């Protein structure tokens, strides 16, 4: 089984370098990023 | 009876803007600080 343990860990790093690839705390930050501009935008401060 | 309205007036004054944008910004800096999930969290689990 030395290839079939190979081609596993083979399989396991291209599934973790997929999923490094495709994160979603970028997404996260992004949209957190998003809100902070929108409430900057808004300026509740100002209102209140 | 004339402590009502002075009474009345320094709960006004003391719950002012100026708790409403400390809180706000409390909040903003929970937001961009607390509300984060760290990346390096998460590549530092996948290695392990």
């Amino acid at each position: 089984f030395e290839r079939i343990n190979d081609i596993l860990e083979h399989v396991k790093h291209f599934v973790i370098n997929l999923i490094g690839d495709f994160e979603v705390a970028e997404k996260i930050n992004a949209f957190r990023a998003k809100v902070h501009e929108l409430i900057e935008r808004y300026e509740v401060d100002q209102q209140i | 009876l004339g402590k009502l309205p002075q009474q009345a007036n320094d709960y006004l004054n003391s719950f002012n803007w100026e708790r409403q944008v400390s809180h706000a910004k409390e909040k903003l800096t929970a937001l961009t600080k607390k509300y984060r999930i760290t990346e390096n969290d998460i590549q530092i689990a996948l290695d392990d």
